[PDB]
């Protein structure tokens, strides 16, 4: 039985054509105190999967340490350890799912919503949730926390369905995900406007982007809004 | 110790083609044990017809509050009650009691004497009004009764059609419930005439 | 206080035939007022002819299937290749279920298949190992919907012989596969419409001594 | 705790120490058992080198596992207490569980069983 | 909230964030926290909507009848009626009010109201859940008999690192300036204010 | 308070009533009458909660004697049942309601007809052929159901009473202590002294 | 429920969805949400659904009396005032969340009202279950100086986010548009999204199959 | 639940209900609530279903590796008590059972034991078990004699059991019978309620509470 | 469960316990016998939780008759009790206690006395004339503190018995169903069939 301390919010993301992107702002809140801001929530496994977290930031960087130890373990007596055997997407969500689903049974979770977003050796897109207490769920659009109210509705304009992926250019995914991180920080009490960005594409691999903005943000009509009801100055 | 879960029972209402049907259980128990099969949860004032489940003293007490209140309309007004109104006195009635409510769930049903429109509607413990074209369900095995209604039912139905339907919807749905059953009774209504039957159905 | 369980929603439907058995189930998966996927199927072929669904809590419901699964597998290898019979397969099922009495997996699991006769067979389990056989059975959130639906009109219950005074009853027939999936796919949108953690699609499994064949429909997804 | 193999085969397939258990019972006093076509009587042998015994206190030959149960032996007198110790605590679970006394043959299959397990059992002759 | 007032050379100046919470939703981004109770009294509000609403409002009925009869309140007044139904009500209100008002005689005045119901009359004032995160800073910083342009950027500095730590403010920062020349209303956007 | 029974037959109501007032670990009393006569031809059984059941059958009593003398005329059994769940029905919902159940046997002489009603503390009323309040149903009900019939006299009524009685003696965690026994008819209200 | 609030060029307009829940059940698949409160004046309820009906038509009456006595058209802050004081009063007892818009001789309005009493003033407003799902699109799509077909374009939008991603809400979108110097048109089913499929199979009973134990006729007449 | 099981001049009587419940939904009307151990043992289900299910079939198991290790059928009063001995060591952890374990063999005679979740252990000529018992009770005590025929005693036990299915909600479906010798058990056929009420009522003249 | 006494006299001791087992609102069985004989001159009755009063009474059966044939000889009572105190003293502390309370009614062979020993749950032992557990001693104490003599004989101890067992069932509240009586004595343990 925990309580989480330290937290990170909302992860979200959509698969497009010729693969996936997630994201994540760069928040460290503790309570309503938006404490720590260089954190770094996009945790990359091999040059084919993201890993995305939100929830409790020292169960999250316990997490960073086991996916970091499973790419040495492979690495053990494998030749084919950057080819055939390499970390899929699919092994390593398996295994968070594994543990997840082990520390709810045991009453001691980690106290975490987690979507593993990445790219099959297939070329097939991988996408897929999993959280605190071992449920595990895929869908074209993903998200956690608030990201899952607001967000989803409007990734699911984009994609609404399995049809809908590729139709979707990167272009038009990435806008989709820009826009969604912009609507979070006017709606969501612990988020902040500096975030980062991940594509795995089957073709051009794996991009990260750091130190991103919201930005274009309409703010501009506030100052015509006077009073909350009667009040006319 | 849930008020509207100690006696038992269900009302359900349907429209058809130039009529209306509501049907009851007869179940009165206290809780497991079985008290009376003779519990009839329909009444009528003038032509308007209401069903109610739920609390049964609440039932009792409310069936002797609207006749009271239907037979001073008819006096001033020198006429008979219509669903559409009797909806609102409910709907009034209940909602006088917000904070201290009566636990019933009431069903109106009948038809519009100058219109001819076929009427039901159904409310919650504290009188919000639910409208339907089709049908309306109340009592301790409503989720069942939704889902005999929802694959049972179809619109335009005769009178004598109209009956099978509303008979096996409440069957079906009360003897999947411990404390709904033991008898029923079912009413068509017609612009001008009444039809009342009784339901053979398991005794358990 | 950290809560252990979750509710998933959905549900599934199991309908036994002559030479055939159909384990129906939605596809959405939903937390609270919020849906997770639109499809995330919940209705597995198991191997040996045994189509499985635990519905509830979804975490506990793969983790069921999965034991199952690797019971069958473990099963072969212990008594050369055999087949699991699904009333061998029922009885193992529950002893998985009750070994957590105490811990329960949050699911109502059913399996379908053949029986050792050919003959369509539909098991029912509660989340903590009690079974039964029978020719019809709802689970899931919309269960209460649609099983006394299922009793009217495979059952035939309450349905008596026209003109026999209530005397007679309807007689009891095995249903075909056309008229089973008509079954299915009305009980499912009589779901949708009345229950909101139920809609998006419907994926059927339907079992013969041929194989395991797959349906699939679109429901309401509002 | 000790682990060593005490009992095992020779080479010709004999269990020596077993064998060698025998001969402890070959040496111990003569005992007899005759049954009747209505009772049983178990006769023993008591040696007579040894004079000035106490035979009010010195443990009896024959001894009573249950109110109708007897068990004598011959061989290692030390030894026979843990088994007639073990066959009483038997006697008294069977009454409490089955709600029956138990037979001669339940009571000796058990006695029996015991001495087995010292014979495949690891640290113990 | 984050919201505070500050007394200077020709009179005072209010100042607040404009986030509205559900938990840790944003109920509403633009929200106007200064609110006018007279001419040239008004107040920032902290804590429940509906309660500093409510209260808002019945003290501008009673300033409108009081003028009525009366005249012009002074700020004092003003304070003294927030403070009488903040106390009377204590059991049934969460309500941190702060009341800033100009006179010509007295000048510009501030007067805090926490929860409790107390009264506090100083030179500036700060209040709500992100005020904690800069009372060192707002401590060192304050200087009586500051110009327009140096409170402006006093309150814009201060209120910036208030919304910066605290999740529960955010949004535009409104003001609203009191002086023997009027009554003036000033916004500063996210882009400007959150690269102090 | 716990044993109240009620039949009625052909031309009679008979009301049975446990004789035992129990407080903590002490039977009090083993001869308590838990009825009153509301009028001639009406008489009301009662069990529940100390004090109150008293208090309440008094009350109702003194109302329906009351009503007798205004209008010199005797109300009907449905009316004074009516009545009384009236007044059930306006204490559950109060500051503190009256915790009694009871039976109203009456003989209806306008109707010529015995009539028993049951109405809990909530104010539920049902009429039967045969009645019970708390645990007493959970063993008579069925009894009755098994061996009653509508059109029974009143010495068969008797001996239907005792096999409900001798069921209770048997399976009854308590001793009630037996029970006073009253038949309510077209010539009024009497005691059956032996039983 | 979803229910949403757009101003335009001209006045303002509101939005709801149509689905009435009690837990998980659809109790009403098309309820009416847009109250008039008066002519001008209309108000979206989310929240108990009793007392969203009973306290718009009691302010409602009250407005209409009021306009009467001061033979002047109701504006929508008196309405806004009434409405926040009476639900004030009962300390969120009152589970009404109002979205109240109109246009009068002052121009038009769009406010929204919480069940403790706390009012908020916005060119766009979105409150109940699916309010997150359509202020996303809100935020994502509204801009200054909207034309009405614009407005109603968004407004049912974000209702439909609400219909499709919240469980709270679902069927059919209902919009009322007040523009000044206009009557106000309520359009009642503005979307229906939601139709039902047909049905596999006809449950029509054959005449008879009912057991029945009695018969009457009941007496209506005097 | 309601189950029954009495002594008498005949052997032993074993009638049950079969309906199953989860709270006021009615889960199932065709639950096999009677166990047959072997040809001479039954056992009776009340309480959690599985808790009986599970632990009652276990019993069986237990009782077939009796007779393997003893060459001999076990006795009643050794089969009851493997079971309230297992149940005991549960105690406190929260299982839900209340059984009958009926059976004949050559020392003990038609012999009934009542075995419950909180380790109770009761011989017995008459039991009624379940949320129904005192509806069962009602009927099987004031028309029970120890001369009862095969043929009265069948019915008297199925009699109390529609009396119950009746009046307690919980119980109902149809009547499972059983009939214990000297020779082992014999089923006595399913009984569905909605067609025995009516026929039950007709024949008997009883059940005239309900609207014929 | 419910009534256990227990009367030491000059020759003898004497048991009474209830024949009822009663679970909910049913009288399971009439005939129980709440005793287990421990040895030819020891005789321990019990009370309490459903399951633990037979499962201990059992359990120490076990271990005295094991002891008696080990050594071939009887356990005095004295040593008998002291033995199942330090049982029940053992398990107030455990896991799960047994929660039974006892009487020891035995014969001493080598005193020729008879002696009485009241035990409950907790291990709280104590020698007496005349002992009792549950509510039965409020009032059967101060019954035998009157009419009880040191130099009764057992005819007397059982006249002595019935007064008790009169008064239980007059002021009891539940039906206990009579009681069994049993006797310790020189010549060893008897049951009096007719009581
Ligand atoms: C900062 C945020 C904190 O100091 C500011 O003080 C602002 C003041 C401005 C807006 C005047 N405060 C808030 O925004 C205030 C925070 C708050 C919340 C609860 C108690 C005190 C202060 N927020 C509100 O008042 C919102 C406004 C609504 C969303 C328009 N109201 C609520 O959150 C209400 C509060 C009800 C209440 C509780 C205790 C005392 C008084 C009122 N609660 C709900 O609507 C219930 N809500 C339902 C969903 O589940 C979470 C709770
Ligand atoms: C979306 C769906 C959710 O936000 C919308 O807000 C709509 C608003 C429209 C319909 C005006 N809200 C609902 O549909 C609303 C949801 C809800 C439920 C319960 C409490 C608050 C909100 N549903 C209702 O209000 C239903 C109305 C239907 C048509 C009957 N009412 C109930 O479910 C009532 C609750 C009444 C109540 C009393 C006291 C305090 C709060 C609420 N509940 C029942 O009837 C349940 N039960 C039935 C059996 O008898 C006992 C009562
Ligand atoms: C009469 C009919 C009533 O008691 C009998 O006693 C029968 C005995 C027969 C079946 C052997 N008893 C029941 O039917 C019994 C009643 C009961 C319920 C719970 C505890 C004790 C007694 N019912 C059950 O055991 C049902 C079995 C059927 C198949 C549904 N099971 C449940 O209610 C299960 C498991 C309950 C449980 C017991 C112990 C630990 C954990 C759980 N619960 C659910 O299925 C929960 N529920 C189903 C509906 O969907 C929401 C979740
Ligand atoms: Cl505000
Ligand atoms: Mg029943
Ligand atoms: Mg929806």
């Amino acid at each position: 039985t925990q309580q989480p301390i330290v937290t990170g919010t909302s992860v979200i993301s959509m698969k497009y054509d010729n693969g996936v992107i997630i994201a994540a702002d760069n928040l460290g809140s503790y309570g309503s105190l938006l404490r720590f801001n260089g954190v770094e929530r996009l945790i990359p496994v091999g040059d084919n999967t993201v890993v995305g977290i939100s929830g409790d930031i020292s169960d999250m960087q316990h997490i960073e340490r086991l996916l970091k130890d499973l790419v040495t373990e492979n690495a053990y007596d494998n030749p084919l350890a950057d080819a055939e055997e390499a970390l899929e997407p699919s092994y390593i969500f398996e295994y968070l799912a594994t543990v997840m689903y082990q520390r709810r049974s045991k009453m001691n979770p980690l106290w975490n919503a987690i979507i593993v977003a990445g790219v099959q050796s297939n070329g097939d897109q991988f996408l897929r949730y999993v959280n605190l207490l071992g449920v595990t769920y895929s869908s074209p659009t993903l998200a956690t926390g608030f990201g899952a109210h607001m967000a989803n509705p409007l990734l699911r304009k984009v994609v609404d369905r399995e049809s809908d992926i590729p139709k979707t250019t990167v272009q038009v995914a990435e806008e989709a995900i820009v826009n969604a991180m912009r609507v979070l920080y006017y709606r969501d009490a612990r988020s902040s406007r500096n975030f980062s960005l991940a594509i795995i594409d089957k073709n051009t691999g794996l991009t990260f982007k750091k130190n991103l903005q919201v930005e274009n943000m309409k703010w501009d009509f506030a100052k015509d809004i006077k009073g909350y009801g009667t009040q006319k100055i | 110790s849930d008020p509207s879960s100690i006696n038992g029972g269900i009302v359900v209402a349907m429209t058809g083609k130039d009529c209306v049907a509501i049907a009851c259980d007869l179940r009165l128990g206290s809780q497991s044990l079985g008290v009376s099969n003779k519990f009839e949860k329909i009444f009528h004032y003038g032509h308007v017809f209401l069903g109610i489940t739920g609390l049964a003293t609440d039932v009792t007490t409310l069936n002797e509050m609207f006749r009271y209140k239907t037979n001073l309309y008819k006096l001033k007004e020198e006429r008979a009650i219509e669903p559409e109104t009797f909806t609102q006195l409910v709907s009034s009635s209940l909602y006088e009691r917000r904070f201290g409510p009566y636990f019933v769930g009431p069903v109106v049903a009948g038809i519009n004497s100058k219109s001819g429109k076929p009427f039901i509607a159904g409310f919650d413990l504290i009188g919000c009004i639910d409208e339907a074209k089709d049908f309306i369900v109340s009592g301790t095995a409503s989720d069942q009764l939704f889902g005999m209604c929802e694959s049972l039912y179809e619109p335009n139905l005769e009178p004598e059609d109209l009956f099978e339907t509303i008979s096996q919807a409440l069957l079906n749905a009360a003897d999947r419930d411990a404390l709904s059953g033991w008898g029923a009774v079912v009413y068509i209504i017609k612009k001008d005439e009444v039809v009342k039957r009784y339901l053979k159905m398991r005794q358990d | 206080q950290f809560n252990p369980y979750g509710d998933n929603g959905g549900t599934i439907l199991g309908i036994a035939g002559e030479d055939f058995a159909v384990l129906a189930g939605d596809t959405r998966n939903i937390t609270d007022y919020s849906i997770n996927s639109r499809y995330e199927p919940k209705v597995f072929d198991c191997g040996d002819n045994i189509v499985m669904s635990a519905n509830g809590f979804a975490a506990d419901g793969d983790a069921l299937v999965k034991r199952f699964k690797n019971s069958v597998k473990w099963y072969h290898f212990d008594h050369n290749d055999k087949k699991l019979s699904i009333n061998s397969a029922a009885r193992n099922i529950q002893h998985l279920l009750y070994g957590k009495r105490f811990f329960p997996y949050y699911v109502h699991t059913i399996i379908a298949g053949l029986d050792e006769d050919g003959k369509g067979a539909v098991y029912s389990f509660d989340p903590v190992g009690s079974y039964e056989r029978e020719q019809c059975r709802a689970g899931g959130a919309a269960a209460s919907l649609i099983m006394p639906f299922l009793d009217n009109q495979v059952n035939f219950k309450n349905q008596y012989e026209p003109g026999t005074n209530g005397k007679v009853k309807k007689p009891l027939k095995y249903l075909s596969v056309e008229e089973v999936i008509k079954l299915v796919r009305d009980s499912f949108t009589s779901a949708t419409e009345r229950h909101i953690q139920v809609g998006d699609g419907l994926e059927i499994l339907i079992v013969t001594k041929d194989g395991v064949r797959k349906e699939f429909y679109e429901l309401k997804r509002d | 705790g000790y682990d060593r193999a005490l009992s095992i085969f020779s080479p010709d397939g004999h269990i020596f120490q077993v064998e060698y258990a025998l001969e402890a019972v070959k040496r111990g006093t003569c005992a007899v058992g005759v049954k009747g076509k209505n009772c049983v009587v178990l006769g023993c042998e008591r040696r007579s080198t040894l004079k000035l015994q106490d035979t009010r206190i010195t443990p009896s030959k024959v001894s009573k596992i249950d109110s109708h149960v007897v068990l004598s032996f011959s061989g290692l007198n030390a030894d026979s207490r843990i088994l007639i110790e073990k066959a009483r605590v038997e006697a008294q679970s069977h009454r409490l569980t089955l709600e029956d006394p138990v037979t001669v043959e339940y009571l000796t299959r058990y006695v029996a069983g015991v001495q087995q397990r010292y014979t495949q059992s690891g640290g113990v002759r | 909230t984050s919201i505070m007032a500050v007394t200077f050379k020709d009179g005072v100046i209010l100042g607040a964030d404009s986030r509205t919470t559900t938990g840790a939703y944003i109920a509403n981004r633009v929200t106007d926290k200064l609110t006018r109770v007279h001419d040239k009294i008004w107040c920032c509000r902290s804590g429940s909507a509906a309660d500093t609403q409510a209260i808002a409002d019945i003290v501008q009925y009673h300033l409108e009848l009081y003028t009525s009869q009366y005249g012009t309140p002074s700020t004092e007044t003003a304070a003294s009626v927030f403070k009488e139904l903040c106390y009377e009500n204590k059991d049934n209100l969460t309500a941190g009010i702060i009341v800033a008002g100009y006179d010509d005689k007295n000048k510009g005045e501030v007067y805090t109201i926490p929860l409790g119901g107390s009264v506090h009359k100083l030179p500036y004032a700060i209040a709500g859940s992100g005020s904690t995160f800069i009372y060192g800073y707002c401590d060192k910083n304050f200087r009586e008999n500051m110009s327009k342009e140096e409170t402006v950027d006093f309150i814009k500095h201060s209120l910036s690192q208030a919304i910066k730590w605290d999740g529960s403010s955010g949004g535009v920062i409104r003001m609203v300036v009191l002086t023997a020349a009027g009554v003036e209303r000033l916004i500063f956007y996210p882009d400007e204010y959150e690269q102090l | 308070m716990d044993i109240i029974l009620g039949i009625r037959v052909q031309d009679s109501v008979i009301l049975a009533s446990s004789k035992a007032v129990t407080r903590g670990i002490s039977v009090l009393k083993d001869s308590d009458d838990k009825t009153r006569q509301l009028s001639p031809h009406t008489l009301m059984s009662f069990a529940g909660e100390a004090g109150d059941t008293v208090q309440f059958a008094e009350y109702i009593q003194a109302n329906i004697q009351l009503y007798s003398i205004r209008e010199d005329y005797e109300l009907s059994p449905q009316a004074v049942s009516s009545f009384v769940r009236q007044e059930l029905a306006k204490s559950i919902r109060s500051r503190r309601p009256y915790q009694v159940n009871v039976l109203i046997g009456g003989y209806d002489k306008k109707k010529n007809k015995p009539e028993l009603y049951q109405i809990d503390y909530l104010g539920t009323k049902v009429e039967l052929p045969y009645g019970a309040h708390g645990y007493s149903g959970f063993y008579t009900f069925s009894l009755l159901d098994h061996h009653y019939r509508p059109d029974m006299t009143t010495e068969e009524g008797l001996d239907l009473l005792k096999l409900c009685v001798q069921e209770l003696e048997k399976r009854m965690p308590m001793d009630f202590k037996g029970v006073i026994v009253k038949i309510v008819d077209k010539d009024g209200i009497r005691q059956v002294d032996d039983f | 429920t979803t229910i949403v609030g757009v101003k335009f060029n001209n006045g303002v307009v509101i939005a709801a969805d149509t689905r009435s829940t009690q837990g998980p059940i659809v109790a009403d698949k098309n309820c009416a949400k847009l109250h008039r409160i008066s002519p001008k004046i209309w108000c979206a309820g989310a929240g108990t659904a009793a007392d969203t009906e009973a306290v718009t038509q009691l302010i409602g009456s009250n407005i209409e009396l009021h306009s009467l006595y001061t033979s002047r058209e109701p504006r929508v802050v008196s309405a806004l005032q009434m409405l926040k004081q009476h639900l004030f009063k009962y300390q969120g007892h009152i589970g009404a969340y109002l979205i109240v818009a109109g246009v009068d001789p002052t121009g038009s309005h769009l406010f929204s009202i919480h069940a403790h009493g706390s009012t908020d003033v916005g060119y766009y407003l979105s409150l109940g279950s699916g309010s997150l799902a359509a202020m996303a699109v809100l935020e994502s799509h509204w801009k200054q100086d909207l034309t009405k077909e614009e407005a109603i374009k968004l407004a049912s939008d974000a209702i439909q986010a609400g219909i499709w991603n919240d469980l709270g809400s679902g069927s059919n979108v209902d919009v009322c548009v007040m523009e000044i110097g206009k009557d106000a048109e309520y359009l009642r089913n503005y979307l229906t999204p939601n139709v039902r499929e047909e049905k596999q199979k006809s449950y029509k009973f054959p005449r008879g199959t009912t057991a029945v134990l009695k018969e009457s006729i009941v007496n209506i007449c005097d | 639940t309601t189950t029954l099981a009495f002594r008498f001049q005949g052997g032993i009587i074993v009638a049950v209900d079969s309906r199953a419940t989860a709270g006021n939904w009615v889960a199932s009307q065709t639950v096999k609530k009677v166990i047959e151990i072997n040809p001479f043992l039954l056992g009776t289900m009340a309480g959690g279903a599985v808790d009986c299910q599970f632990w009652e079939t276990w019993l069986g198991s237990q009782c077939r590796l009796h007779e393997l290790r003893e060459k001999e059928r076990i006795s009643v009063a050794a089969a009851s008590k493997i079971l309230s001995n297992l149940v005991y060591q549960y105690k406190g952890a929260g299982l839900s059972m209340g059984t009958m374990i009926c059976g004949y063999t050559r020392k003990e005679g038609p012999t009934i034991y009542y075995v419950d979740s909180d380790g109770t252990r009761l011989k017995g000529d008459i039991f009624c078990v379940g949320s129904g018992q005192t509806f069962a009770y009602g009927v099987l005590d004031s028309n029970y004699k120890w001369d009862l025929s095969v043929e009265d005693a069948l019915y008297l036990g199925k009699r109390s059991i529609l009396a119950a299915a009746h009046r307690d909600a919980y119980s109902g479906g149809s009547v499972n019978l059983y009939h214990v010798t000297e020779d082992g058990w014999i089923y006595h056929g399913n009984h569905d309620v909605g067609e025995l009420f009516w026929k039950v009522k007709e024949e008997e003249g009883s059940f005239n509470n309900v609207i014929g």
